[PDB]
């Protein structure tokens, strides 16, 4: 998971 | 001729109309930008699900700020006399009402605002939608438990609350897209877009939660927000 | 018992829930704003119609921003076990993301992280409500032609597009809270609210029209906003 | 008609  | 309604939009013309993807993935070094790792996932996703919706898709990869600018343009200077809708998704990072460019940032305004009402005439009363994989800020949801508007027929469904952070998989795709294509799947010929959308917020909403070695950024939670000005309903089926 | 969905949220719980509508019209000189004729005749629409829903409408008129703050302190530490949702109604000036109290500005956002998932546990997973007639900018459209998230569960139905004014008679009420209640009073019974509210967007994009002896704001155009981070569909009639 |  990783964010924007 | 019997009573009539125009509740919905016209989606019966001889073409659905443009899905253009714009997936950024890879940025120029001098940016500091990471790259998207999942999102050729997505882009495979969008361009498979919008083709049994039966749009003409354009996947574009890694395009700078001005590339995007220019492509916008000129899409909005077509002819969609014989098409029914536009769809644009935006996939890279992002900031409030921003997008990025492999070189840099695009207002988001500066790009929806080729297809006004007033701006892109074959498209005037047609819904246009603006699908955006990008964050909206940094925030991080903890969980608990004339005649028409020139602004009129825009739908931008983000996938996130204003101000937060988007999450994406890197080996599954996005939260949000994962959820859009599986839900338009399902249920395109079935039920009206908000109702899809509806249907996207609860997934992404309840069954993606954060996984991280970093307690700042674990078990974190996702909401997409849908924001229409639409003045009709919308169905991709039709007769 | 046979098969079941839910893709509804619950409105049957005992109580439709609280209607509170903040109806400032007349505002301390020292902030220089303008009194809002018209805005009475939207507040006892609003009381009506949502009386008519079997709302318990809580009507509060020209509010400082300490006592919308407190009020809504008040109102989002209520037991509301027994109610199905919550709805708040804000008549006043603002900006993009700001309502005015009669002496100052408040976030929206201090407003609504009352009513957080978190926050209000008794309104954990029911629909929080946020109707908005008020400016957020100052854009004239010249027209054409295990966990769930804390944002969750939350509707925003702003009256006018993000950075633009928003028009109010002076006679007639607002075109937004007029257009929202005749639809409500129309189609309550019969249609899902993301579909009323489409059709509410309609009726302003295409039957209003302003009418000013100044050219900068004469014959201008509005378009609402809905912005849904609800997870289900909203119908506010129950079997 | 005013704006708000």
């Amino acid at each position: 998971d990783e964010v924007d | 001729s019997g009573i009539s309604l125009d509740n919905s939009y016209k989606m019966d013309y001889p073409e659905m109309g443009l899905c253009i993807i714009i997936n950024n993935k890879n940025f120029h070094k001098s940016t500091g930008m990471t790259s998207r790792s999942g999102t050729d996932v997505d882009a495979a996703n969008l361009r498979e699900t919008f083709r049994n919706l039966k749009y003409e898709v354009r996947n574009k990869n890694d395009l700078t700020r001005e590339e995007i600018v220019e492509l916008m343009r000129d899409v909005s200077k077509e002819d969609h006399s014989k098409r029914s809708s536009f769809v644009c998704v935006l996939l890279s990072h992002g900031e409030e009402g921003i997008i990025f460019g492999t070189n840099g940032p695009v207002d988001l305004k500066k790009i929806t605002n080729f297809f006004r009402g007033d701006r892109c005439r074959s498209l005037t009363g047609k819904p246009k939608l603006f699908i955006i994989q990008a964050c909206r800020g940094t925030e991080l949801d903890c969980g608990i438990e004339h005649k028409i508007p020139v602004e009129a027929d825009f739908l931008y469904a983000y996938s996130t609350a204003p101000g937060y952070y988007s999450w994406r998989n890197s080996k599954d795709g996005s939260w949000f897209i994962q959820s859009l294509c599986a839900m338009l799947k399902q249920y395109a010929d079935k039920l009206e877009f908000m109702h899809i959308l509806t249907r996207v917020n609860r997934k992404v909403a309840t069954e993606f939660e954060s996984f991280s070695f970093d307690a700042t950024f674990h078990a974190k939670k996702q909401i997409p927000c849908i924001c229409s000005m639409l003045t009709k309903e919308l169905y991709f089926y039709h007769l």
